[PDB]
């Protein structure tokens, strides 16, 4: 960091490229209200959406939610895979988890 | 008497472990680094272009194996 | 495979065929659970390894 | 030729079944000719099935179900 | 499209004499694969952070040696126009 | 958006990603909208 | 085809050369700026350096024997090093040897591979164009997404070519399938209630429609619902495709068509790995043609042709078909030579109880009783290592020789060579120029190759260590 | 009309009446100058329209749900 | 929450490179880390027997690749499972040794203890959890993984520009000698010594 700041050049660690100099501009994340969004959509000129660069862009504000897609049954899953996944999900979601018992054969 | 085998990586010493823990898991790692530094076009659809320096050459990934297979099929 | 079109004249269903297969399998399993050299005849029997 | 010892062999039932000859099903010249041709084609196909396959007539899913039932029985006993 | 014609030689740099905003990258271009990959214009299909074919023409356009040679040749032709 | 998503979770042809940005994957949005 | 040990050795040499070859990749050199950010002398040096480096990148270099030591030294200190040294390539001699051996001797190759299961059918692998190239088939299989509205790829191209008629037919079939599914679901709910007293098509779903003059080589288009690769792990991503292919082929066989044209299913829109997908495709085709699962076989599909337009993908499919031949066909089964000979001399022994007296020991566990620390390093090297080093290059044990199981003659396909690199580094920025390209030879003043008598240098190949 | 404006990685727009011409031009470009990737928003909505026409019964419900989600 | 002069919230940063790894006086804390166990010893023995049966019956239909694909394992893991089960079954059926009388190494005895305690604590896995074809993922895999050995540098010093820079000189693959067997019989093994630098090949 000292060398890069002093020189103005890139000093990149190969296990962490762009760690110190890469900066995503704040012009990317400027939220807008609904009225101003309408005005901007009116003023701006549209551009065709490129599939190669435009795909995988259907996301919005997210809130936490617990998921567990490791045990979701599907037609293609084999019977043994379904059986094992069902048993694993029962074990994980069981109420007896977090129960630490030092003795194998309890009193 | 047969001539003994000589492995090209331990020709003279045969390291072995002599310090606790005596039986921890040891994994072979052979660096791959960056075989090429120029833009590599995608093979069919796979990116191929490198993304990490930590790749192991004894545990080669999918796209590296694909490149190794395409080279063996090049017409020359 | 041995018979195929020779005896497939009677076979004309799918679910009924499955049921018949199940019945035959049950019969054979029950039989198992109970307890000449002319190549052109059906009387050739090689009891190799069959015993007590 | 008789396969060497493995998971599937020796197998007296399958051995005798394959030993048994190609029996018959049970104008006239045409019927007999067609029966003979079908028997010959069946013998050829069965020999080539023996050549190219060592297990058939079964579903991997069915084997998985059998294994699941076996292990479930063990777990109930335990 | 009604007015004065433009020289055919222009077609290499400016196929249209109409001004248009040319998109530009906003992050440095590296010769290293990883620094290139982290670039926002990086393309997994080609592996390069720009279009070399278009950047060649951009570099030619932004170069005084080529321009000064062209201008001096034009000046010599303009002088020859004095004879004819 | 796709660039940032790829940086956060690399994915693409021949890769196993979370499909979060894919138009055909469900996300836990706060304000529900058209899947598109 | 090669039957001579010399020819097979040349084949192995050519294969190793294939491994080591890397084609040249010229890159543009940036035009030096012509506003000067430095002194005029620096700018002139920069211009000259740029042109010289471009020339060095784009020009190759001959062997050492062409020039003298002083000339090479002067060149090394005066010019940028060339990116294509003589040792880089294999050589015209190797190329001609390959051409003579036939390994590497007007747009599509055609039939690249064929598996023939006599009495069951045939699986062909062909480099050809399905659409523009449309020697016969009944049904052509077209992969589609579950929603059946592709945005790019072979499915979209086929639908566009078919036009509104084929689109409407496919949509009608999809609507019928969805209505049947809804009816079945309602019946299931009613039956659940009686006992107490999802949505969209799944992978493996097949829809047969008329071609509407899309592919004249066929008279039927079978749209198949295929999975995606991103979901979960690679094991899941491939289990999906295996299940899909099993279901699709089984359903088509029950439908009846005896000939099928199949593209590389999974690749393209769905982002599968060609190398991993080809094995699944070919194995599924073989298993369905053999009717392994069925207890009552339905032998209807007998010709399956994997057609691909990309040379690389077609070659990968051919490799998968070759592996399938090795696995299935007893003629093409191969075995390591030691195992082959041991089993050929196989014998049945009679071991008694008294014959294992010394096969068992007093100790439960085994461990090394002496450390491997050398007391005198140079003495150990001189006494126990150096005398056995007849060459300074480091070479690994060769891969085992594969012999055909039935005959015992060497197999046409053999394991690739196994090179060794110290510490795993397999590249050099500046490889030294070597005279061993033409060993024991030099060029005389006349310009001809002549022999040289000279004691070989035992450490030549270990300088630098490789 | 049909305009193949090329801002980057030249793209084209098809109207379901020039699809044949677009396919012919794409094939010609791929034959002559390879690697000049061309992508066009060809027939996504074009297939969607015919799908809605075929599924008019459920297309009404789908459009109602889409409008509700967009309003939300 | 500390300060950063630039915006790059990713996991590929020097701070997050080896996440959770001690970077202060806590490096001297005697932490206990999870023990590593082989997958062929983690999977349930009944699954091992089932895999061995399938492979020893039909190695073509039940290929190593197919078995690994179905049971979420690697080809090497399947091979190890089959080898170990075949050895154990041979010993048991020939009555040479029981599972507790085969002389083994200390390392393998310790591995057996590790798997025994793993099963007693968590229980054997009923399905494989590996990946068939590992992926190109940025992870720390030892000190050898943190540097470019060919370049002999850990840091790529470069200038800032908005225009193309000269390309880096690519390395050339090392041309090392190999031995390729060409003719093997019960008495003689003949292999060709190949020198990839020899220009005249014939």
């Amino acid at each position: 960091r000292t060398l890069a700041n002093a020189t103005g050049q890139k000093y990149d660690l190969l296990v962490a490229p762009g760690e110190h100099w890469m900066h995503w501009p704040d012009r990317w994340f400027r939220p807008i209200s609904t009225e101003y969004a309408r005005m901007l959509e009116r003023i701006k000129k549209k551009r065709p959406p490129s599939y190669r660069r435009g795909f995988r862009a259907a996301i919005d504000e997210v809130i936490p939610e617990e998921i567990r897609p490791e045990f979701t049954p599907y037609t293609w899953k084999s019977p043994l895979q379904k059986w094992a996944e069902e048993l694993k999900r029962k074990r994980l979601t069981s109420h007896n988890v977090y129960e630490t018992e030092v003795f194998l054969h309890p009193p | 008497r047969p001539i003994p085998r000589i492995f090209p990586w331990r020709m003279a010493h045969n390291p072995l472990p002599r310090r606790y823990p005596l039986y921890k898991h040891r994994t072979l790692f052979l660096p791959l680094s960056l075989p090429s530094y120029s833009p590599q076009p995608a093979i069919s659809g796979v990116a191929v272009a490198p993304l990490t320096i930590t790749t192991n050459a004894a545990q080669l990934p999918r796209t590296a194996l694909l490149q190794s297979a395409v080279r063996q099929l090049r017409p020359l | 495979e041995r018979f195929l079109f020779l005896d497939e004249e009677r076979s004309k269903r799918r679910e009924e065929r499955e049921e018949e297969q199940a019945r035959l399998e049950e019969e054979l399993v029950t039989l198992l659970q109970r307890q000449t050299k002319d190549r052109t005849s059906f009387d050739i029997w090689e009891f190799d390894g069959v015993g007590a | 030729q008789y396969p060497e010892p493995n998971a599937l062999w020796p197998n007296p039932l399958l051995h005798n079944h394959r030993l048994k000859p190609f029996l018959h099903p049970a104008e006239e010249a045409d019927a007999a000719a067609l029966e003979a041709k079908q028997l010959r084609m069946n013998k050829h196909r069965l020999e080539h099935l023996w050549k190219f396959a060592r297990s058939y007539g079964m579903s991997w899913d069915a084997l998985d179900e059998v294994y699941i039932r076996f292990v479930q029985l063990k777990r109930s006993r335990e | 499209r009604a007015g004065p014609h433009i020289s055919p030689s222009c077609a290499y740099f400016f196929p249209t004499p109409e001004f248009t905003v040319t998109p530009r990258t906003f992050f440095p271009l590296s010769a290293h694969p990883l620094i290139r990959r982290i670039h926002p214009d990086f393309d997994e299909e080609t592996g390069n952070d720009h279009n070399p074919y278009a950047m060649h023409k951009l570099q030619m356009q932004w170069n005084h040696s080529l321009f000064i040679q062209e201008r001096m040749q034009a000046l010599r032709h303009f002088r020859n126009v004095a004879n004819v | 958006t796709q660039y940032i998503l790829n940086q956060l979770d690399p994915g693409g042809a021949g890769r196993n990603c979370s499909g979060i940005g894919r138009p055909d994957v469900r996300l836990p949005l706060a304000k529900p909208a058209a899947p598109s | 085809k090669l039957r001579l040990h010399q020819e097979r050795a040349s084949r192995g040499h050519i294969e190793y050369l294939r491994q080591l070859e890397r084609p040249p990749t010229p890159s543009p050199f940036p035009l030096p700026p012509s506003p000067s950010p430095s002194s005029p002398a620096s700018a002139a040096a920069a211009k000259a350096a740029a042109f010289a480096e471009q020339a060095a990148a784009q020009t190759p270099e001959p062997s050492v024997l062409v020039r003298s030591a002083e000339e090479w030294i002067k060149r090394d200190f005066f010019f940028p090093l060339s990116h294509q040294p003589d040792t880089a390539t294999a050589g015209e001699a190797a190329r001609a040897l390959e051409r003579e051996l036939g390994l590497s001797r007007p747009q599509y190759g055609g039939l690249l591979q064929q598996i023939e299961l006599p009495g069951f059918g045939e699986i062909n692998v062909v480099h050809g164009d399905l659409l523009s190239g449309s020697l016969a088939a009944d049904a052509m299989l077209v992969p589609v997404p579950p929603n059946f509205l592709p945005y790019r790829g072979f499915g979209l191209e086929v639908l566009e070519r078919g036009g509104p008629a084929l689109q409407k037919a496919a949509f009608v079939e999809v609507k019928r399938k969805l209505q049947q599914r809804e009816v079945a679901r309602d019946l299931l709910s009613g039956q659940a209630g009686r006992e107490e007293g999802e949505g969209g098509l799944d992978p493996g779903d097949l829809l047969l429609t008329p071609t509407f003059g899309v592919c004249p080589r066929v008279s039927l288009l079978a749209f198949l619902v295929t999975p995606y690769y991103w979901q979960g792990n690679s094991t899941e991503a491939a289990r999906r495709l295996r299940f899909t292919m099993r279901r699709a082929l089984d359903d088509l066989n029950r439908q009846g068509p005896g000939s099928l044209l199949l593209p590389f299913v999974g690749i393209g829109l769905y982002g599968y790995e060609p190398r991993g997908a080809a094995e699944i495709l070919v194995e599924s085709a073989v298993e369905q043609l053999l009717q392994v699962d069925a207890v009552d076989p339905n032998y209807m599909l007998r010709k399956i042709t994997f057609v691909d337009r990309d040379a690389t993908n077609a070659a990968l499919l051919a490799e998968a078909a070759q592996a399938a031949k090795r696995a299935w066909l007893p003629e093409h089964q191969v075995v390591p030579a030691p195992v082959y000979w041991s089993q050929k001399q196989r014998r049945l022994l009679d071991v008694t109880d008294g014959m294992l007296m010394f096969c068992r020991k007093h100790t439960r566990l085994s461990f090394k009783k002496h450390h491997g620390v050398i007391r005198r390093q140079k003495t150990h090297y001189f006494s126990n290592v150096r005398p056995f080093l007849w060459r300074s290059s480091r070479v690994l044990e060769p891969p085992p020789l594969l012999l055909y199981r039935h005959s015992g003659k060497p197999a046409d396909w053999q394991l690739p060579a196994r090179p060794f690199y110290r510490q795993g580094v397999s590249g050099l920025l500046f490889p030294p120029r070597l005279r061993r390209g033409f060993p024991s030879m030099r060029v005389n003043s006349k310009g001809q190759f002549v022999g040289v008598n000279k004691m070989p240098y035992i450490a030549e190949k270990a300088q630098p260590r490789l | 009309x049909x305009x193949x404006x090329x801002x980057x990685x030249x793209x084209x727009x098809x109207x379901x009446x020039x699809x044949x011409x677009x396919x012919x031009x794409x094939x010609x470009x791929x034959x002559x100058x390879x690697x000049x990737x061309x992508x066009x928003x060809x027939x996504x909505r074009h297939l969607v329209r015919l799908g809605x026409x075929x599924x008019x019964x459920x297309x009404x419900x789908x459009x109602x749900x889409x409008x509700x989600x967009x309003x939300x | 929450v500390d300060f950063s002069q630039n915006r790059f919230p990713v996991l590929n940063t020097a701070e997050n490179f080896r996440y959770w790894k001690d970077r202060g006086l806590d490096r001297l804390l005697p932490r206990v880390f999870p023990l590593k166990l082989p997958a062929h010893r983690r999977v349930d023995p009944l699954l091992r027997e089932y895999i061995f049966f399938l492979h020893s019956m039909d190695p073509a239909r039940f290929s190593i690749r197919k078995l690994g694909e179905r049971y979420g394992l690697k080809e090497r893991t399947v091979e190890l499972i089959c080898r170990e089960f075949s050895v154990a079954e041979f010993l048991r059926r020939t009555e040479l040794a029981t599972p507790y009388t085969r002389r083994v190494s200390r390392e393998k005895a310790v591995l057996r203890m590790k798997e025994a305690l793993f099963s007693l604590k968590l229980g054997y896995d009923q399905l494989g959890d590996e990946d068939l074809d590992e992926q190109e993922e940025h992870e720390f895999r030892g000190f050898r993984s943190t540097q470019d050995w060919i370049q002999r540098q850990n840091i790529e010093v470069e200038m800032m520009s908005a225009f193309p820079l000269p390309a880096k000189r690519n390395p050339l693959p090392k041309r090392v000698d190999v031995d390729v067997t060409v003719h093997n019989t019960s008495k003689l093994k003949v292999m060709n010594w190949i020198d990839p630098n020899d220009k005249v090949v014939f």
